This record gives structure tokens, C-alpha cells and sequence, in this order.
């Protein structure tokens, strides 16, 4: 009737010739002010693992892993009061703890969400009721944002063993000499993008869609900056203020306050270079 | 510096000349009755 | 009575918004009083004329000499002088007096002599540093010249009865216990740091904002103050009450911690103070931020005032009595008794006493806009869903794709008729209209197909009577009225013509059955056949569950017989009316408005200071600018209500048979947040600007105002020879700039 | 396409050619070392993207067409609809750290290098060929 | 039309900050010189394309 | 090799032949 706020349909498939779950939920919600708002989520789970070969390989993996995460810890824990303490401003011990923090998370999640399976079992017992895999399709997601993260994360972790040459220190002192400015340029810049942000959403966002939210509005901008989207529609939100906004938008943050970034490094990668050089012509 | 702004007076002149030849040089009668010949015939239709 | 409520799941922005900008304004400014105490640090170890003082009197004085002299007066203060130099008042010499003591009030009564005899007290005759003028003669040449003793005192005028005792102690601590005005008025040599007042400022404001919000919704039924009868506006009964007994609350326990602050050089509690403060600031923020998210929308403005009245308490005859309360103590109980480059310093506090005190009032107007935008920005996408789910539930496109002026009939037939009535979408709020144009000058077809875009066959308005069918009068007036347009409300703004709000209009019935029988009556005598410029449909919504409105307009008109060019429009809003009270855009109304006649008055006050010529000059132009936005963002809000209010009227005057046009205050509450929407943007933009102060971060604005103008002159040329990514120019530009400006920076 | 490539060994006669190719030549090593450091982001990047996406935008259903998808967006060749509805967290970080690591910091690295060896290239040829 | 070229190459000859960008076209036989090498490479990719 | 490599030399050759204006109208200035 009309006091129907939600609606939900869920089950959920095997697939015997490939061992993969895959648990279905259909949702519409009628907001109380008229119309329908559909949305769905399939998620391909995998809940008998252990059954070929490769899977007991995977296996020894992650318990090589987990002697791995401990090492690390052990061998971080080391450096702290055995050696310097508060050694803080070096940016390669800090991205260390990030990594061993996300590693301990993702080993505590995927102990929870395999220590907790009963719901397989007692479907198994009587296979005429409704099976409630609707929770461990949720640790999979957030074992999965976890695991993309950290390995992120690790590969970043490499640049900390290229320097075997003069040319990528260069480069690399180049963009630790220009990390300070660009961070104080970052955020006259950004001050005035969160205006324009808030702009277009209190002007825009009831009619346009694309400025529908705050969040919106920021990626809005990103892709104007991208140059991928027109304002074919901003014209007919507002006829005054629509082209106004872009014109001006694009002007000033296409190459006015765009260029200071590359203004910023060109100089900082000038001045390293020249004064590399000049340490050299001493010999 | 000034011997340079001293001959720009026959330029100013000139473009004043130009800007006004052009703006009396616009006005109607020359393609007004273009379009009055165009209304009247070779553009209408010739049977009802 | 404490209750445990938590009966919404929504969130209240006022509350936030106030606690943020009271804590942005203690950050910064505990930032400009860190760099300006240090000052104090550095130096805690022209009124006065520094006339000749050639000593020749003082004879038989050998022994360490101490001069100290208080210049009291109107805002000056005075110490000793250091005795420093190749004699310096030895043994058997004499000295002068020569210092840097800017602190001294004019021809007025400031007198006080200190003599200090450390170690013997031999004696002599000094009478004085007699000054005459040189900039301003503070003093006269005169002097009661006492001897020598173990630490004698001397008083003049331009232990004793308390007339004395009560003055010195009165104006010593007047404004310097007085903590609210005692940023600016601090002390020399005083030990309370100047950094920690404004630590006890920001724990009163919080406290007094944490014990209003627990106050309502909490404790709301010994009272029963809760909404139905707390009338927001002023009762002056119940508002100010409760801003006292607020107020009066939490002085024991800021007065535990304020007088822990001085007396602890009393070991090393002067650091436990801090932490106890800024816990105490984050528990009275948390409290109120998850109360204060129950507070329906008519109470917010009265937790406002209650706390504006709480704090002008604390002002106003609360922190005076404290000062007078002390120094009746000290005056009765102990019977104390002791209550070139130098420029550019002085030029220095001048210069962060006036960013100090003009940070806290771009901090009140950014509250003030802040309110006035976001204060009900929760509406929002409830507005962004309503107008979707109108026009989906209209078919928009089906609508709006039409090519040919009878497809109209069938659209009605199929969509809108069982929209407007019938057992689902109950709130109405108004029949419809089919208030049509004429244009009196009946055209055949144009060309078909590629037109010129241009409208043409622009003629008159038909505005005389008719009767059913067209013009056929038998007796009198016709029954087919024009309809005279309204004085407000009108201007849809047509593709190739500006319309109003008359025409020939139609009532389209109650019910299903009367409104088909009039459609048939109407379109098989010839309604919409002749040249029918445009129709306008156009009805209205109310969306009781959210509590919002829209005003629906769908446009369908013909500049040319065989052409249907359609559009349509939804804008949702907020009908709030002007004799509601004192409701927040009221509120905020009423202070844009008082920020906007300050600015008015202090820059129109240069004028006739400064005399002409101060155009051409930048800050004389983005001054008045602001002035005219606030004006405008004061008053179209103003104008949004009373129109409100009217249409509103209006409406409930004869609701069955009318309908009232709602769309002109759709239109004016759109421009109100589309001024107020920009303003903040202007006040953004300022924050951004003052950046500059970092020593390491000032150049980049000024490489743009020096880069400014060429970039400028390169975008001038290139639209005059009428992209930018290939042949770069503002990348080179701004970085040869960059470079000369970071040279000029780093080796001087 | 390889024969018409080597017809620069011969056209590098011409003065203005010859700096244009000793700009190239004397910068190869920079560009070298620098692309190392572009692509570890960049290949870290697309393996996240590979594994947060990787089901559901056909666009990131494998790993070289991760990479495909990333070097069409430093074009400018987005869509962005699906990305959001595929994951409401990391779908918009990811889209919008990579387009600042990208367009605002990395690719003016290359504009750096090129320009700086182009300025010091021509001052040195032109000091050079004065001494005669 | 050579009134208004005319207009446009006094404004070249006008004060600073408007001819140092006109005087970088003394130095055309790069931007020329590189239109060279960069055809070059276009049609050897056109030609692999097609 | 097109968007990273040929589009910076345009850019290059444009910034060195205005610092060379700029540098030698300068120095003129000051020298007269």
C-alpha cells in the first residue's frame, strides 16, 4: 500500500561445475515523496574451498603470509625502543605501520568471516528452507577492500629501494625538495574548489542531478578538469548563473591556478639539477 | 617616448575615417531592397 | 527530569556549525596570540618628554638607586626603569630617566613614585626627570622632592584611607581580570601568558553552549517548554531566564580552573589546567552535538538567543562584579599596597591587535551566512526527490515530445486527469488552470520543415471580451473573461516572448466526470483551433511526509500554427511565512542586514577622510560590492516571506474556487539562496586569501597578482585573432614570476 | 613503420633538427628513469583497480584492460557511472587520487625534464659555436 | 579588414606586457623545424595503422 | 610518445624563446 517503504528479494545459486556460490539481492525503495529507486548485488561467494590441490597451495600461502606479517611486526617493534623513538618524520616508517595495521585487520576479518560458517551446515541438514548467506556476502566485500588496499600499499612501498644511480636520485630528491610547497599550494587550491563545490550545489542541486549531492558535485568538477562533461545541462538549471559558473570555473582552474603546479616543479627540478651540478664542479 | 605618439594623431584619424565610412556605409536601401525584390517575385509562389 | 529522548535518526546542523566556527575561532586566534606573546616574552624585561633632567641636587647618595614610577591614567600603565649604564645612581652619582614607557596618560593625574634602596639608604635629594614638552607633556616641572628612606612611596596628582586603596586596585584590575577584554590588556611582567585566556574564553563559550543544549529537550518537563508553548521569540521570561541560570551555573566550576591559571609558577599546575580545559570543551561540544539532533526546527532559534543572552550575562555584570568583589578583598583584607627600533615593535602590535579584532567579526558574519545557507540544508535532497518523482510520475518526456497541438487532448486524457483526482496522490492543494494567450493575429502555416530558429509573425495580445465559441456578444460582457494579470507573480520567460500572468483561463472541473464533459464542451467549440499562441498549464503540489511544496508549470506554445514547441518546470520550496514569528531566515535577515549597514558606514566614513580620488583603487570597488550583495541577500529573503505570506492569505480566503499562482514565491525563494549561495562563496575566497601570513607561503598569491596582468593581455590577443594546451603560456609565465619572486625571497 | 623512422639520421644536418635530436638524445636517460617511477604507480593502480572492480565493469574484467582503461582516462575518456555504482567507497577515491596523482603532479615531471635539458642543450650549443 | 589589421599590429608596437609575447615569433624556425619531426612520426603511424 | 613526449617540446621551445625576450629586453632596460 502506500505505507511501503522498502522492498527486499534475495536468494541465491551453486554452480557445481566451478565451486562458487553467488548470492542475489533485489531491492526498491519507494521514498515517501513518490517513485521507485531499484538496485541489486550479486557477489560470487566461495565456501568449500578446500577441495583441489591449488587451493591447498593457497593455503600454505597465507599461513606464509601471516609468519611474514609477524616478522614485520617483530622486526618493526625492534625499532622503536631497542633504537630511535618518535622517529616520525620519515614517511617510509610510517607507510610500514599502514601496512603491517591493514595486514593485522585482514587476518582478523578472514579469521572471523571462516570461523563462522554454521549457516552452510544447518542449510545442508534441511534443504527446504531458506539459506542466509546475506552475512558473509558482506565480510567478502570488506575482506576484498582490505586486501586491494594493502597490496596498494606494498607496491607503493617500492620506491623506497630505487636509488642504485645518480639519475633516479635525482628524481627521487627532486620530489621530496617539492612535496612542502606543493602541500602549501594544495590548499589555497582546494579552499577554492570546495567553494565552487558548495556553489553549484546550493545553485544546482536540485535540478541538475550531477550536482545532486556534495560528493557529486566534487566529482563533477574532477571530470569538468578531465574535460569530459558539457554543460548542455547547466544552461537550462539556471540561465544566468549556468554559463557563468563554467566559463569562470574553466578560466580559473584550467590555467590560471592549474599551471602553478607545473610552475612549482619546473622550478624546484631546475634549482635540484643546477645544484647537483654545481656540487660537482668542486672535483 | 613621445616623438613615437606624436604621428599616431593621422592613424587615429584615419581609423576614425574608416569607423565612420563603415557605420553610414551599413544603413538600409542597399540590401533592404534586395530584400524587397525577393519579396515581391523570384522568391514567392507564382500559381495559387 | 533527565530524559533519554533519541527519538530521530536526522542530525541538526545549527548546533555543528555553531561549535565549528567557535572552535576555528579559537584555533586561529590562539594562533595570532602564541605570535604575539612572544613578543612579551622577549621583552617583558610620546606621552613622557624627555626634557632635560640634568641631576645637581641629589647630593650624598651613595647606594644602589631604584626608580619606579606609574603613569596611571585613561588606558596607560607604567613600570620601573632599569638602571643600566656607566653610573646608573652609584656611589655618590646621580641618574636620569630614560626608557621606553609609551603606556602614559596626557594633563591628567599621573603620579606615582617608588624609590627603591637596595642595600644602604643614603640620603639625598632627587626631586624629579622634570618634563615640559616634547610630544604631548604628560606632566609638569614640579616636585615634592622627599628624602631618602628604607623603600618610601610618594603620590601627586596631575597605606591610607580606602579612597586610594579602592581606586588602585579597582583600575589595576579592571580590565586585566576582566578576561573577556583582557586579551588586549595584558600586563607586563605578568605570569598568566596571554595564551591561556583565550583557553578560559573558549571553555566559557562551550560550557554556556553545553548547558542551553542539555537544558532543551533534556530537562523540558518541570516546564513543559518543549515546542508547543516555548515560543521562540522573545517572551523575556523564559529565554533570558534560562540564559542566567546558565550562566550563573558554571562559574563554579571556570572559577576552579581560572584561579588555578595564576598563582602556579602553584608548581606545575599551569599545564593540567590546559588539559583539564580542553577536555572539558570536547565533553560540553560531544553533549551538545548529540542532543541538540532532536531539536525540531522552532527551538534552534531559541537555543540561540538563550545562549547570546547566557554570554552577554558574562559580560555585562558578572565578570565586573568579580573585579569589584577583588578588589574589595585586596582594599580590606592583606592591605597591599603594590598594585629607535622600539617603533617597529609598536607598529608590529598594532598590526596583530588589529588582525586580532577584526578576525572575530569576519568569524561572526561567516557564522551569520553560514546560517543563513546551510541552516535548513536538509530539505535539499528531499526537494531533488520530490521534482524527480513528479516529473517521472508525469511522463516529462511524453509530454514535452509532443510535435503537434492535439496530442495535448489525448496527454490530458491518459496521464493528468487520473493524476489530479482519485484515491492515490491525495495532496493537491488546488485545482489547475488552462490560462491561455491569444496574439490576435491569426497565422497560416509557415514552411515546413528547417526553420530559421527565429519567431516570427510577432504581433499583439488580445484582450476584449469574448463568448463561447470566439467573439459573438448578444446582450453584455462575454462569457469567456480576459482575466486581467496579476500586479505579482508572472513572467515565464517563453522561448521568442516574455508572457504574464493573464489570458483566457479555464477551471478544468472537480471530478473526473465534470472535468471530461468540460474538456469535450470546450475543445468541440473551437478552444484550441485558432492561432493559440500558448496554453500554460499549470497547477501546484504539497508533499505532506517531508513538508515541502511545488509549484508545477507545463508549458506547450506556437510561435508558428503546426509547431509544438513544450516545456515544463518543477521547483520544490519551503513555504514559510513572515507571521510565523521569528523563524531563522528572519533571524538572519535582520543581521545580514546590520553587518551590511557596518560596512556601509565604515567605508563610506574613509570617503570624508581620505576626499576623492580613492576610485581607480581596488579596495573601494570589492567593498561596495559586498555591501549591494548583503543588501540584496537581507531583503529578497524579506520579500520571499511577506509574498509567501500574502499568496498564503490569499489561498485560504477562498481555497475551493481559486488558485492563487504559487509560482512568484517558488521564483523569489530560488534567487534568496542563489544570493546567499554566493556571498559565502566571496567570504571562501577571502579565507583563501589570507593564507599569505605563512612566511613560506606568501608568494604564490603574489606571483599571481604579478602574473595576473599579462595572462590577461595573452587571452585579450588571442580572442582579438579570433588550444592553450599545446603552446603552454601561463605555465611559463607564472614560473619565471615564481622564480624572480622566490629569489627576492631567499637571500634577503 | 621502421624505415620510415630511420629517415632522421639524415635530415639531422639541418642545425634547428640537430638541437631538436641532441634535446632528445641528451634527456633519453631522464625519460628512462622517470618512466620506472610512473609506472610502478601506475601498475599499482591498476592492480587495485583490477581487484576492486574486477566483476563487475567489464572494463576492469582483466588486467591489461585495466591498463587500457587507465591510459584512455589520462585522455580524458570516462564514464564514471559505473565506476560509482560498482563500489560507493574506493570507487570515487580511486578516480579522483588518481586523477590528481596524475594530471596535477606526474605528467609535469616529464614537461620538466624536457624543458630543462631543451634550455641547457640550446645555451651550450650556442656558447660553444661562439668561440669561433 | 586592414583597418582592423592595421589596429591589431599597432597594438603590437603598443607599451610592454603585450609585445613580449609578439617578439617569440622572431624564433619560427623552431616551431617550424618541429612541425617536421613531428609529421614524421604521424604518418609513419598512419601508415602502420592502415 | 604523443601526449608525453612531442607535446612537451612545443612547450619547451615556446618557454626558452620568451625567458631569452624577456632576459635581453630586460637587461636592455637596465642597461638604457
Amino acid at each position: 500500500d502506500r505505507g511501503t517503504r522498502a522492498t527486499f528479494i534475495d536468494f541465491s545459486v551453486y554452480n557445481a561445475n566451478i565451486n562458487l556460490f553467488c548470492v542475489v539481492r533485489l531491492l526498491v525503495e519507494f521514498p515517501a515523496t513518490g517513485g521507485v529507486i531499484p538496485s541489486w548485488q550479486f557477489q560470487p561467494l566461495k565456501l568449500i574451498r578446500y577441495v583441489t590441490t591449488f587451493d591447498f597451495f593457497l593455503a600454505a600461502c597465507e599461513i606464509i603470509f601471516c609468519f611474514f606479517i609477524f616478522y614485520y611486526v617483530v622486526e618493526e617493534i625492534l625499532e622503536i625502543r631497542i633504537h630511535k623513538l618518535h622517529y616520525f618524520r620519515s614517511f617510509w616508517n610510517c607507510l610500514d605501520v599502514v601496512i603491517v595495521v591493514l595486514s593485522v585487520v585482514a587476518i582478523g576479518i578472514n579469521i572471523y568471516r571462516t570461523s563462522n560458517v554454521e549457516v552452510l551446515l544447518q542449510f545442508l541438514e534441511d534443504q527446504n528452507t531458506f539459506p542466509n548467506f546475506e552475512h558473509l556476502a558482506y565480510w567478502q566485500i570488506q575482506f576484498n577492500n582490505i586486501a586491494a588496499v594493502t597490496v596498494f600499499f606494498v607496491w607503493i612501498k617500492l620506491f623506497k629501494f630505487i636509488n642504485f644511480n645518480r639519475t633516479m636520485s635525482q628524481l627521487s630528491t627532486t620530489m621530496s625538495r617539492c612535496a612542502k610547497d606543493l602541500f602549501g599550494f594544495a590548499i589555497m587550491f582546494f579552499i577554492i574548489f570546495l567553494a565552487y563545490a558548495q556553489l553549484a550545489y546550493l545553485v544546482f542541486g536540485t535540478q541538475v542531478d550531477d550536482f545532486s549531492t556534495f560528493q557529486e558535485c566534487i566529482f563533477t568538477q574532477f571530470r569538468i578538469i578531465l574535460g569530459d562533461i558539457n554543460f548542455a545541462e547547466i544552461e537550462e538549471a539556471n540561465r544566468v548563473l549556468g554559463p557563468i559558473y563554467f566559463t569562470t570555473f574553466v578560466f580559473f582552474m584550467f590555467f590560471i591556478l592549474l599551471n602553478m603546479f607545473l610552475a612549482i616543479i619546473n622550478d624546484t627540478y631546475s634549482e635540484v639539477k643546477s645544484d647537483l651540478a654545481q656540487q660537482k664542479a668542486e672535483m | 617616448l613621445k616623438s613615437v605618439l606624436r604621428e599616431l594623431v593621422t592613424y587615429l584619424l584615419f581609423l576614425i575615417v574608416l569607423c565612420i565610412l563603415t557605420y553610414g556605409m551599413m544603413s538600409s536601401n542597399v540590401y533592404y531592397y534586395t530584400r524587397m525584390m525577393s519579396q515581391l517575385f523570384l522568391d514567392t509562389p507564382v500559381s495559387k | 527530569r533527565f530524559v533519554f529522548p533519541e527519538p530521530t535518526a536526522d542530525v541538526n546542523y545549527i548546533v555543528m556549525l555553531t561549535c565549528a566556527v567557535c572552535l576555528v575561532t579559537y584555533m586561529v586566534m590562539a594562533a595570532i596570540l602564541h605570535k604575539l606573546d612572544q613578543l612579551d616574552a622577549s621583552r617583558g624585561r610620546r606621552f613622557k618628554y624627555e626634557i632635560l633632567v640634568k641631576t645637581g641636587w641629589g647630593r650624598g647618595s651613595g647606594t644602589t638607586a631604584h626608580v619606579g614610577i606609574m603613569l596611571y591614567g585613561v588606558d596607560s600603565r607604567s613600570g620601573h626603569r632599569h638602571l643600566d649604564g656607566d653610573r646608573a645612581f652609584h656611589r655618590n652619582s646621580l641618574d636620569i630617566f630614560r626608557i621606553a614607557t609609551p603606556h602614559s596618560l596626557g594633563s591628567v593625574w599621573k603620579i606615582r613614585v617608588w624609590h627603591d634602596n637596595k642595600g644602604l639608604s643614603p640620603a639625598w635629594f632627587l626631586q624629579h626627570v622634570i618634563v615640559r614638552d616634547l610630544q604631548t607633556a604628560r606632566s609638569a616641572f614640579f616636585l615634592v622632592n622627599d628624602w631618602l628612606s628604607v623603600e618610601t612611596e610618594a603620590n601627586g596628582g596631575l597605606l591610607l584611607r580606602f579612597r586610594r586603596l579602592l581606586v588602585a586596585e579597582l583600575q589595576r584590575g579592571f580590565f586585566d581580570k576582566h578576561i573577556w577584554l583582557s586579551i588586549w590588556d595584558r600586563p607586563p611582567r605578568s605570569r598568566f601568558t596571554r595564551i591561556q585566556r583565550a583557553t578560559c574564553c573558549v571553555l566559557l563559550i562551550c560550557l554556556f553552549l553545553g548547558a542551553n543544549a542539555v537544558w532543551y529537550g533534556a530537562v523540558g518537563d518541570s516546564a513543559y517548554s518543549t515546542g508547543h508553548v516555548s515560543r521562540l521569540s522573545p517572551l523575556s521570561v523564559d529565554t533570558v531566564a534560562v540564559g542566567l541560570v546558565s550562566s550563573v551555573v558554571v562559574y563554579p566550576v571556570y572559577l576552579a580552573i581560572l584561579f588555578l591559571f595564576r598563582m602556579s609558577r602553584p608548581a606545575w599546575c599551569a599545564s593540567l589546567a590546559h588539559g583539564l580545559s580542553l577536555l572539558l570543551v570536547a565533553v560540553a561540544v560531544a553533549v551538545s552535538g548529540w542532543v541538540g539532533a532532536s531539536f525540531p526546527p522552532g527551538v534552534s532559534v531559541a537555543w540561540l538567543l538563550s545562549s547570546s543572552a547566557s554570554f552577554l550575562a558574562s559580560f555585562l555584570g558578572w565578570e565586573p562584579l568579580k573585579v569589584l568583589l577583588e578588589a574589595l578583598y585586596f582594599s580590606l583584607v592583606a592591605k597591599r599596597l603594590h598594585p629607535f627600533l622600539a617603533k617597529e615593535e609598536a607598529r608590529k602590535v598594532k598590526r596583530l591587535h588589529g588582525m586580532l579584532r577584526s578576525l572575530l567579526v569576519y568569524m561572526l558574519f561567516l557564522l551569520v551566512t553560514l546560517l543563513a545557507s546551510y541552516g535548513d540544508a536538509s530539505c535539499h535532497g528531499h526537494a531533488y526527490r520530490l521534482q524527480s518523482a513528479i516529473k517521472q510520475e508525469l511522463h516529462s518526456r511524453a509530454f514535452l515530445a509532443i510535435t503537434r497541438s492535439e496530442e495535448l487532448w489525448p496527454w490530458m486524457a491518459h496521464v493528468l486527469l487520473p493524476y489530479v483526482h482519485g484515491n492515490q496522490s491525495s495532496p493537491e492543494l488546488g485545482p489547475p488552470r488552462l490560462r491561455q494567450v491569444r496574439l490576435q493575429e491569426a497565422l497560416y502555416p509557415d514552411p515546413p520543415g528547417p526553420r530559421v530558429h527565429t519567431c516570427s509573425a510577432a504581433g499583439g495580445f488580445s484582450t476584449s471580451d469574448y463568448d463561447v465559441g470566439w467573439e459573438s456578444p448578444h446582450n453584455g460582457s462575454g462569457t469567456w473573461a480576459y482575466s486581467a494579470p496579476d500586479l505579482l507573480g508572472a513572467w515565464s520567460w517563453g522561448s521568442c516572448a516574455v508572457y504574464d500572468s493573464g489570458g483566457y483561463v479555464q477551471e478544468l472541473g472537480l471530478s473526473l466526470e465534470e472535468s471530461r464533459d468540460r474538456l469535450r464542451f470546450l475543445q468541440l467549440h473551437n478552444w484550441l483551433d485558432n492561432r493559440s499562441r500558448a496554453v500554460f498549464l499549470e497547477l501546484t503540489r504539497y508533499s505532506p511526509a517531508v513538508g515541502l511544496h511545488a509549484a508545477v508549470t507545463l508549458r506547450l506554445e506556437f510561435p508558428a500554427a503546426g509547431r509544438a514547441l513544450a516545456a515544463l518546470s518543477v521547483r520544490p520550496f519551503a513555504l514559510r511565512r513572515l507571521s510565523a514569528g521569528l523563524s531563522l531566515p528572519l533571524l538572519t535577515s535582520v543581521c545580514l542586514l546590520l553587518f551590511a549597514v557596518h560596512f556601509a558606514v565604515a567605508e563610506a566614513r574613509t570617503w570624508h577622510r581620505e576626499g576623492r580620488w580613492r576610485v581607480l583603487r581596488l579596495g573601494a570597488w570589492a567593498r561596495w560590492l559586498l555591501v549591494a550583495l548583503t543588501a540584496a541577500t537581507a531583503l529578497v529573503r524579506l520579500a520571499q516571506l511577506g509574498a509567501a505570506d500574502r499568496q498564503w492569505t490569499r489561498f485560504v480566503r477562498g481555497r475551493p474556487r481559486r488558485f492563487t499562482s504559487f509560482d512568484q514565491v517558488a521564483q523569489l525563494s530560488s534567487a534568496a539562496r542563489g544570493l546567499a549561495a554566493s556571498l559565502l562563496f566571496l567570504l571562501l575566497v577571502k579565507a583563501a586569501q589570507q593564507l599569505r601570513f605563512v612566511r613560506q607561503w606568501s608568494v604564490f598569491g603574489k606571483t599571481l597578482c604579478r602574473a595576473l596582468p599579462e595572462l590577461l593581455g595573452v587571452t585579450l590577443g588571442l580572442v582579438v585573432l579570433g588550444l592553450w594546451g599545446a603552446l603552454r603560456l601561463g605555465a611559463v609565465i607564472l614560473r619565471w614570476r615564481y622564480h624572480a619572486l622566490r629569489g627576492e625571497l631567499y637571500r634577503p
